[PDB]
């Protein structure tokens, strides 16, 4: 927390004012769209293992100063923003739907360098 | 028993044997087997303490290169170059760490020749190297002395 | 150097700094070109007793890439723990 700071060092990456909300109600976000993937899905377990988690810190710590290093995910005005493509990329599997068995087997020995 | 300095235990391929060890052992196969030696044919054959140890395999090393008959490469090649590393030996132009060079040599041919003269060369040189090798240092070192 | 102390003010003065401390060019202080000649050293490995290739085969200790998934509870990991926000330069923070 303390006194807000005035440039993150990053240009284009602007400083929000309000950053432990932001990444509260952003955290949830990926959390509710969680909610429509399956439950044997890979992404889901790997999801919940670092959302609500770091949902946790941020929660019940709130100084964005001793958040930095809660999250070792550097500066929070780009936590938010990275939250935001996981958030992004959440709905990205919600079309690609890995979890199915290959598309195709490689053909035939392709793969085994040297020839 | 105190002139004598070594002695060949039982054969020339059978590796010297000096007093320290050969104070107590008896001529038998077995006996000689655990003393890193073989009582082979028997032949003991007694050297004092005037003759040079490295003069006297030094012949003996010189009878085996005109001996071999050249078939298999270990014994064609490594004993001449047992010769030639020897016969500086018998000077001393060596450095210290040329006696684990032979040692290393005398390993390579032991057991990799078609028959049992290539080992029954390294038997008689390995036995030199692990019993007189303080010996050989300082005639090394005599050689650079005297050579300064 | 053969320059009078009269324009060195000149240059000490324009410039702001004392130029004949250092120059761009060079002087008598450049080692001669007939320098001796070298004992170079040797290798490490240049060693006449146990010197074996088998002990060190660079090339032939490669191995193929480890199989470990193929096509023919449980963790959360990185490739490498997140980088350390280095600190600022002791000797001089801010330009
Ligand atoms: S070890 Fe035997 S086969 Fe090989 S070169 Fe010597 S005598 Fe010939």
């Amino acid at each position: 927390a303390g006194l807000l700071k005035k440039t993150t060092g990053l240009v284009g990456l602007a400083v929000c004012e309000t950053p432990h909300e932001r990444l509260k109600i952003l955290y949830t976000k990926i959390l509710d769209v969680l909610g429509q993937i399956p439950k044997n899905a890979a992404y889901r377990k790997y999801t919940e293992q670092i959302t609500n988690e770091k949902l946790g810190m941020v929660k019940a710590e709130p100084d964005v100063k001793k958040l930095e290093e809660q999250l070792q995910g550097g500066q929070i005005e780009e936590v938010i923003l990275q939250a935001e493509n996981e958030l992004s990329l959440a709905r990205k599997m919600l079309r690609w739907k890995p979890w199915e068995p290959l598309v195709e087997e490689p053909p035939a020995n392709q793969w085994k360098w040297p020839i | 028993w105190d002139n004598l300095l070594a002695v060949i235990p039982g054969g020339s391929s059978t590796p010297l044997i000096p007093k320290s060890v050969c104070e107590t052992v008896l001529m038998d196969f077995d006996a000689l087997v655990q003393a890193q030696t073989g009582l082979g044919t028997a032949a003991v054959i007694v050297m004092d303490r005037s003759t040079d140890i490295v003069k006297a395999i030094a012949r003996l090393i010189e009878f085996y290169k005109h001996e071999s008959c050249g078939q298999c490469t270990p014994c064609r090649e490594g004993v001449d170059w047992m010769n030639k590393v020897m016969a500086r030996f018998v000077k001393g132009d060596a450095r210290p760490a040329e006696i684990d060079s032979l040692w290393e040599i005398s390993k390579q041919i032991e057991g990799h020749t078609i028959c049992a003269l290539g080992d029954g060369a390294a038997w008689p040189v390995q036995g030199l190297i692990r019993h007189f090798r303080p010996e050989l240092e300082e005639r090394m070192q005599q050689f650079a002395l005297q050579h300064q | 150097a053969s320059a009078t102390r009269v324009i060195q003010l000149l240059r000490n003065w324009a410039s702001g700094r004392d130029l004949q401390a250092k120059l761009q060019l060079r002087y008598q202080e450049i080692s001669k070109r007939t320098q001796p000649p070298p004992k170079l050293p040797v290798g490490p490995s240049h060693k006449l007793s146990n010197n074996y290739y088998c002990t060190r085969d660079g090339r032939r200790e490669a191995m193929p890439p480890s199989i470990v998934m193929s096509s023919q509870e449980k963790k959360a990991v990185t490739p490498a723990p997140p980088i350390k926000r280095w600190e600022l330069s002791k000797d001089q923070p801010y330009l």
